[PDB]
C-alpha cells in the first residue's frame, strides 16, 4: 500500500505512527509518471511485488488519479482516494471498489441548496457546464429541491470551450441570483462574458464553487461575489493521517482473513477478501478522527464535511460563515455585495413588463381585423361610451398580422392594470385552441397542449381567457378566485312556430 | 362518459364560431359547451335554444404561472372587483344586454 | 491500417487465430492481424508491445469469461492510445458504464435500458402488471429503478419494489412479504445463487411464479426470463467486428483521408463514425458507444436446464412464439363462457390506435384475435370479480347458441359448461327445469319470461 | 357532546378520507362569522386567525378582508346576496 503523491518521508511517519497505534502498517509507496500508461506498469509491478492488502492522492497537475482506481478493480481490491475532487469517481459503475475521503462538488450544490433555504431565495437560476460533474451537480442540486414545491427557474447549459448569449437569456428573466458551476477557464470566460454587460451589478448576487473562486481570484474575480471552499483546503497530511487510522480499524475489524493478495502477475482472479473489508468499511464509522466523526457514504462520500463560506472582497477573501455538514454558521463576521449593498437582496426582480395570451371567444375576446392605417375604429357604446380596445398579434404558418381585441375579458384587464401598475402587450395563440395536457407522438410523456404551453414554456406569463378551472391545469399551473361562474349546457336548433 | 367522449371525439371541431355557424346550418344534431358563451349565443342569435342542467359548475379563471408573485394580488384585486359593482357594471353592458 | 486481433481465450483461442485469416480475409482493402497471450499486467504489456510493433488502425478483442473486470481497464488503455477498440463476444463487451472524454470503446453488448424496453414490451402482452421489482443494490440499481418508473407512466399494474441485502431466513421472509406471481431481479451471479436458493427455501421457486433477470451476466426456478443479443458464433462475431471496424475506416479515409492512429506509444474522441448494416442487423451507435436499435432475443428456461429462444425483438417490434397466453394463477382461475346478445353484452373489434381494448370494457378471445366485450353482464362479472377475486377470461362460444338436447348432447354455453370446459357461465341465459337440474343456477337478478312484440300502435 | 352532519360535514369527512388526518369538530360560540370589532377579528374566522383553530369549514363566505386576512380555498357552492320576498 501507497500513495503516489519529501512525501516520502511523510509515509514513512504515518506508516511509524499507524504501526504504533500479524504486520500492521507497511508502506510501499512510489512515484508519479508523466505517461499514465508508465503510472498503470509502476502500480502493477509494485502491487506483483509486495501484498498491498490501496492509497492515493491527487497531484498538483488536470492529472488523473484514474489507472490506480481501474487496477484496483481489475483486482477487486479496495482502493481510497485522497484529494481527488471530480464526481465521476464517486460512482461504482466503472469505480466499484473507489472510495474517497474528500467529498465532490454534488454536496456543494447541497451547501448551496442549504444557503439558499437559509436566506429564503425562493428563485433560482443554474448556469451549469455540459460536463459530467456540472450535469451531476445539476441532478443533485434539482432533487434536493424537488421536495420543496418549487424548481429552477432556468437552467442554462454551457458547452465547454461566449456565453453572452445565455448571460442575455438570464438577464431577461425575473429572477436575479444565480448559481454557476463549470471549470476555471470557463468561469473566467463567464465571469469576463458578464462584466461586460451590465448583469454583474447591484442586486445579481451569486456564488461558485471551489475551483471557480481560485480560478477567478487567479485571473478577474468580480468583487463582492459569494464564494465556497473546503474547511481544510488540500490539507493533504491530515487526510492522510485519517485514511491510515481508518485503514489500521478496517484491519483490525476483518481480523475472516480470506487471502490479500499478492504477486498476481497473472493471477486473473478476484480476492473476496476485498468487497469483505469495502463492506465492511462501508458500514464502519471510524471515530476521534483528526477532521472529526469520519463517516462514509453509501457511495462512498464523506458525511458532516466541513466547508468555509468565503466573500470576495478586492482580491481578498473573508471567510463570513462556516457550513458545516448539517448546517451554516449564520455570521462570524460582516459580508459584502457585489453592488455594495449592505443587506441581502432579494433574489427575484418583479416585471413591470407581462406577456398575455388570449384566445378569441366570441362574448369575452372579440378580436377584429385593423383599421388601414393598422389603428382601432373609435367606436361608441349604446350608453355614448368609448370602447377601451387593446391591439395585439397574433392571427393569420400564416404571418402575425396586428389586430384589435376588445371584450370582457379586454375591459377586466383593463381595470387590473389599472389597479396594480402594468405594462402589457397582449397576444392570441398561434394554436387556437384552448390547449390541454397530451401525450406527445411516439412517446410516453405528455406534455401541455396549446395556448397552456403559451403560459408553461415561458411564452406568456398570465392566461387570461374564459379559462375553466379543472383538476390537471390547477396541478400544473396556479388560478384565482373565479370572476364568472358558469356551467356546462346544450345548444339545440329548434323552430318554436306552428303554421 | 369515456365511452360517450370515445363517440363525440369523431366530430370534435376546432373552435366555438365553426361550431355555432353548423349548428345554426343544422349540420350537427346536438352542441355542448360552456353556458355563459351559448347564454350570450342565445341571446344574441334567436334561432338555437339552450337546455339541460348545468352538469359542471367550476366558474372561470384568470390562469398565470405557479407559484408567481402576483397570484395574492390578482386574485385579491379580482375578489374586490366582483365585490364591488365593477363587475356587475361591467358584465351588463358586455352580456345578456339583449333579449330579442 | 491493419486491425489487431487480440482473444484472452487460454485455450480455444490458439484454434480461433489459427483459423482467423481465412475468415478475416473473407468478411477496404486494408488487411489483418492475429496476437494472443491470454492479467493487467500481462494485458498492459502484451497490448503495448503489439501496438508499438505493428501499426494498426483499430482493434478488435473478442473474449466471454470474467466479464465484470476486463472491460474499465482496455477502455482507459484505448482512450490513452486514442485508437478505435471493439469488444465483441461477451466479456469486455458485456459491461455497459458511462465513457470518458477521449474514451471510444465500442461496447457491443445491451445497455440494461434496451433490456428493460423488450423485457416490458414481452410484457403488456403476458402480464400487464410489474409487480415485483427486487434488486440487490448492485451499481446499476439506481439507474435500473430510475428507468422502471420512467416506463411505468402512462398507459401498467405494479406492486411493489424492494432490495434484498445479498442470514437467509431473514431476506427470503423480507421477499415473500411482498405478494407478486411476476418477479424481476436485478443481480449479479454470484448473488443470483444465493437468492435463488433462498428463494426456493421461501417455495417462490414453483411454477406459478416467473423469474425476469435482468441483471449483466450471461437450485434453480422454473420460469426464467432474461433477453441478449446474438450468439451461441465466436467467427460470426468476429466477422461481425472486422466488418464495423473496417467500415469505420474507410468512412473515415472517405471524410478526410488520413492515418487514423495518432502516436501515443510512449506519451512526452472519435466515437462518432460508427450507419452501419451487416448481417441483415442493424450496428449503429450512439455517443456512449452502445448498439442503437439492436437485434435482440429473449431467452426462456427449459425443463431440460437449457435455453431456448423465445422472442425475437427487431426495428422496434416484437415476434413470439405461441403469442396466446393465460395467467394460470397457480383457486382463481374461472373460465367465463359467453354468447352474443347486443342488450347486454357487446363484442365490438379491439381498438386499433391502441391495439387493445379501450377501457370500461373487457378482453375477449374467441374460440386467436381478440375483441372488447363490454355492457351489463361484463360490469356485472367485473363487479362480482373485484367483490371476490379470480382471473376471468372471456371464453365465448361458437357451437350452439344457448343449449339443446341435440341427439341427448347439451350444446352451447350450456353444453359448455355441462362438460367442464367453461368453469361458469354469465349473460344471456335463461332458466328452465330441464337447464336447472342438469347445471346448477345463481339466484336470478333480471327477471324476464316470455313477451310477444306487436307492429306500430 | 353532540352529532354534526349534512352538507359541510359530510364533504368535510371525504376530505379527511381523500388526505387522512385527524379532526375534531371544535364548535365555536365567541361570534358568528367574523367582524373586525375593535380591530380583532371573531367568530370562525377570529378561531382561524389565532392559530386557536387549524381550519374553518362549514357556511363561510368570501370577501376582500377575509381573503386578504386569512387565506381561502377553491369555493364549491356559489351565492352571493339574494331577495326574499313574501308569497308570489
Ligand atoms: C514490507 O515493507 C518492506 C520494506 O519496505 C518491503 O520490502 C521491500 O519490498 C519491495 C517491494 O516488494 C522490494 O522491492 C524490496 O526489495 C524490499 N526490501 C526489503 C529490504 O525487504 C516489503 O515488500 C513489504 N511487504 C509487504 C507485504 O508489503
Ligand atoms: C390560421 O391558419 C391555421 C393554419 O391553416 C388554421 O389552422 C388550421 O385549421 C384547419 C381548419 O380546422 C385545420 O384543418 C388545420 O389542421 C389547422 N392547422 C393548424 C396548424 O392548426 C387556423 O384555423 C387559422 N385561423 C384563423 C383565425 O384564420
Ligand atoms: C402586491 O400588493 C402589495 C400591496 O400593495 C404590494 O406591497 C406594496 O409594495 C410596494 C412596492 O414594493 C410598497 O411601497 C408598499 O409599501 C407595499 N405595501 C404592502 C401593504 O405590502 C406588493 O408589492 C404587490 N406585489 C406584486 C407582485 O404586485
Ligand atoms: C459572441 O460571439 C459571436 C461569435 O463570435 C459574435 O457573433 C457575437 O457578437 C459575440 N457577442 C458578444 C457580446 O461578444
Ligand atoms: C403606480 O403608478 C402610480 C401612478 O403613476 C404611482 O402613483 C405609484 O407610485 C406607482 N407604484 C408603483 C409601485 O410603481
Ligand atoms: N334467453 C334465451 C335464449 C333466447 C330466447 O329464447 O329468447 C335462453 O336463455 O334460453
Ligand atoms: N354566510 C355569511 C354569514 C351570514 C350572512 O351574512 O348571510 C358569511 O359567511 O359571512
Amino acid at each position: 500500500i501507497g500513495a503516489v503523491l519529501k512525501h516520502e518521508q511523510m509515509f514513512r511517519e504515518a506508516v511509524n505512527q499507524a504501526n504504533k497505534r500479524k504486520i500492521q502498517l507497511n508502506a510501499t509507496s512510489v512515484t508519479h509518471k508523466p505517461n499514465a500508461i508508465q503510472m498503470a506498469l509502476s502500480v502493477c509491478e509494485d502491487l506483483i511485488s509486495s501484498q498491498v492488502y490501496i492509497l492515493v492522492s491527487h497531484p498538483p497537475t488536470h492529472f488523473t488519479p484514474t489507472p490506480v482506481s481501474y487496477t484496483a478493480g481489475f483486482y477487486r481490491i479496495p482502493v481510497l482516494g485522497l484529494t481527488t475532487r471530480m464526481s465521476i469517481y464517486s460512482d461504482k459503475s466503472i469505480h466499484l471498489s473507489f472510495l474517497r475521503t474528500v467529498p465532490p462538488y454534488s454536496h456543494q450544490s447541497s451547501v448551496w441548496f442549504e444557503m439558499m433555504r437559509v436566506y429564503s431565495w425562493n428563485h433560482i437560476i443554474l448556469l451549469v457546464s455540459d460536463d459530467h460533474e456540472g450535469r451531476a451537480a445539476q441532478k443533485r442540486l434539482e432533487t434536493l429541491l424537488e421536495e420543496r414545491e418549487s424548481k429552477a427557474e432556468k437552467v442554462l447549459q454551457f458547452d465547454p470551450g461566449n456565453v453572452t448569449a445565455l448571460l442575455m437569456e438570464a438577464k431577461e428573466l425575473e429572477a436575479r441570483v444565480i448559481i454557476l458551476s463549470a471549470s476555471e477557464d470557463d468561469a473566467a470566460t463567464v465571469y469576463r462574458a458578464a462584466a461586460m454587460l451590465n448583469m454583474t451589478g447591484s442586486g445579481y448576487v451569486w456564488l461558485v464553487g471551489e475551483r471557480e473562486i481560485s480560478g477567478n481570484a487567479l485571473r478577474y474575480a468580480p468583487d463582492g461575489i459569494l464564494g465556497l471552499q473546503l474547511i481544510n483546503g488540500k490539507n493533504e497530511s491530515a487526510h492522510i493521517s485519517d485514511a491510515v487510522g481508518v485503514v489500521a480499524q478496517a484491519v483490525h475489524e476483518l481480523l475472516n482473513i480470506t487471502d490479500p493478495p499478492r504477486g498476481c502477475v497473472g493471477n486473473t482472479n478476484i480476492w473476496k477478501t476485498g468487497p469483505l473489508f469495502k463492506r465492511v468499511l462501508m458500514s464502519s464509522k471510524y471515530a476521534d478522527g483528526v477532521t472529526g466523526r469520519v463517516e462514509f457514504n453509501e457511495d462512498g462520500d464523506r458525511k458532516f464535511a466541513n466547508y468555509s463560506i468565503m466573500n470576495l472582497q478586492n482580491r481578498k477573501l473573508v471567510q463570513v460563515g462556516i457550513y458545516n455538514g448539517t448546517h451554516v454558521i449564520p455570521n462570524d463576521r460582516k459580508i459584502i455585495w457585489p453592488g455594495g449593498e449592505t443587506e441581502k437582496p432579494r433574489g427575484y426582480q418583479m416585471s413591470t413588463r407581462l406577456k398575455i395570451v388570449t384566445i378569441h371567444q366570441e362574448p369575452f375576446v372579440y378580436v377584429k381585423p385593423t383599421l388601414s392605417d393598422g389603428t382601432c375604429k373609435e367606436e361608441f357604446t349604446v350608453n355614448g361610451d368609448p370602447v377601451k380596445k387593446v391591439i395585439c398579434t397574433g392571427p393569420n404558418p400564416r404571418h402575425t398580422v396586428p389586430q384589435c381585441c376588445y371584450g370582457f375579458c379586454i375591459d377586466l384587464l383593463i381595470k387590473l392594470a389599472r389597479t396594480m401598475n402594468f405594462t402589457y402587450e397582449v397576444h392570441l395563440v398561434a394554436d387556437g385552441k384552448f390547449g390541454t395536457q397530451e401525450r406527445v407522438n411516439n412517446s410516453n410523456k405528455k406534455e401541455w397542449n396549446g395556448m397552456m404551453g403559451e403560459l408553461l414554456s415561458g411564452q406568456a406569463d398570465m392566461i387570461v381567457a374564459p379559462l375553466t378551472i379543472n383538476n390537471e391545469r390547477a396541478q400544473y399551473i396556479e388560478f384565482s378566485k373565479p370572476f364568472k361562474y358558469q356551467g356546462l349546457t346544450i345548444l339545440v336548433k329548434k323552430e318554436i312556430p306552428r303554421s | 362518459l369515456s365511452t360517450m367522449y370515445r363517440h363525440m371525439e369523431k366530430h370534435n371541431y376546432e373552435s366555438a364560431a365553426e361550431a355555432i355557424q353548423a349548428v345554426r346550418d343544422n349540420k350537427l344534431h346536438a352542441f355542448i359547451w360552456d353556458s355563459a358563451v351559448l347564454e350570450f349565443e342565445a341571446s344574441q342569435k334567436c334561432d338555437l335554444v339552450t337546455t339541460g342542467e348545468l352538469f359542471f359548475r367550476s366558474g372561470f379563471g384568470i390562469g398565470m404561472r405557479k407559484d408567481s408573485p402576483w397570484k395574492q394580488n390578482v386574485s385579491l384585486s379580482i375578489l374586490k372587483s366582483h365585490e364591488n359593482g365593477f363587475m356587475e357594471d361591467l358584465d351588463k353592458t358586455w352580456v345578456r344586454y339583449q333579449e330579442c | 491500417l491493419n486491425v489487431a486481433l487480440v482473444f484472452s481465450g487460454p485455450a480455444y483461442a490458439a484454434e480461433a487465430a489459427r483459423l482467423g485469416p481465412a475468415v478475416a480475409a473473407a468478411v477496404d482493402v486494408r488487411p489483418v492481424a492475429l496476437v494472443l497471450n491470454g492479467d493487467p499486467r500481462s494485458l498492459v504489456l502484451q497490448l503495448c508491445d503489439l501496438l508499438s510493433g505493428l501499426r494498426v488502425h483499430g482493434v478488435v478483442f473478442e473474449d466471454d469469461s470474467r466479464a465484470p473486470a476486463v472491460a474499465p481497464i482496455l477502455d482507459f488503455l484505448s482512450a490513452q492510445t486514442s485508437l478505435p477498440i471493439v469488444a465483441v463476444h461477451g466479456g469486455a463487451a458485456l459491461v455497459l458504464t458511462p465513457k470518458e472524454k477521449g474514451s471510444t470503446f465500442l461496447q457491443l453488448g445491451s445497455s440494461t435500458e434496451q433490456q428493460l424496453q423488450v423485457i416490458f414490451e414481452v410484457l403488456e402482452e403476458y402480464d400487464w402488471t410489474s409487480f415485483v421489482a427486487v434488486t440487490t443494490r448492485a451499481p446499476g440499481h439506481r439507474a435500473f429503478l430510475s428507468y422502471i418508473e420512467v416506463l411505468t407512466d402512462g398507459s401498467v399494474g405494479w406492486e411493489h419494489r424492494g432490495a434484498l441485502t445479498l442470514g437467509e431466513a431473514v431476506l427470503s421472509a423480507q421477499l415473500r412479504s411482498v405478494s407478486a406471481q411476476i418477479r424481476l431481479l436485478f443481480c449479479a451471479r454470484e448473488e443470483a445463487e444465493p437468492v435463488f436458493r433462498a428463494a426456493e427455501e421461501a417455495g417462490l421457486t414453483g411454477s406459478g411464479y416467473v423469474w425476469f433477470m435482468v441483471g449483466p451476466q450471461l437450485p434453480l426456478p422454473a420460469g426464467l426470463f432474461a433477453v441478449r443479443s446474438a450468439g451461441w458464433d465466436l467467427a460470426r462475431r468476429v466477422a461481425a467486428g472486422v466488418a464495423v471496424v473496417a467500415r469505420g475506416a474507410q468512412a473515415l479515409l472517405r471524410d478526410y483521408g488520413f492515418l487514423p492512429e495518432l502516436g501515443h506509444d510512449c506519451r512526452a474522441s472519435l466515437h462518432r463514425y460508427f450507419n452501419i448494416t451487416w448481417d441483415n442487423r442493424d450496428y449503429s451507435f450512439n455517443e456512449d458507444g452502445f448498439l442503437v436499435n439492436p437485434s435482440l432475443v429473449v431467452i426462456s428456461l427449459t425443463r431440460d436446464r437449457t435455453w431456448e429462444v423465445v422472442g425475437s425483438w427487431e426495428q422496434q417490434t416484437l415476434r413470439l412464439k405461441y403469442p396466446l397466453w393465460s395467467r394460470y394463477g397457480r383457486t382463481q382461475h374461472l373460465t367465463v363462457a359467453t354468447l352474443e346478445e347486443r342488450p347486454f353484452v357487446i363484442v365490438e373489434p379491439a381498438d386499433p390506435i391502441s391495439g387493445t381494448c379501450i377501457r370500461d370494457s373487457v378482453p375477449c378471445r374467441s374460440q386467436p384475435e381478440k375483441r372488447c366485450c363490454k355492457g351489463f353482464c361484463i360490469d356485472i362479472l367485473k363487479r362480482l370479480a373485484h367483490t371476490i377475486g379470480f382471473s376471468y377470461d372471456l371464453y365465448l362460444v361458437t357451437n350452439g347458441k344457448h343449449g339443446k338436447k341435440i341427439d341427448g348432447v347439451w350444446n352451447g354455453m350450456i353444453g359448455e359448461v355441462f362438460y367442464q370446459r367453461a368453469d361458469m357461465a354469465i349473460g344471456s341465459l335463461t332458466i328452465n327445469e330441464e337447464r336447472s337440474e342438469i347445471v346448477d343456477f345463481s339466484v336470478p337478478f333480471v327477471e324476464t319470461g316470455i313477451s310477444v312484440m306487436v307492429a306500430r300502435s
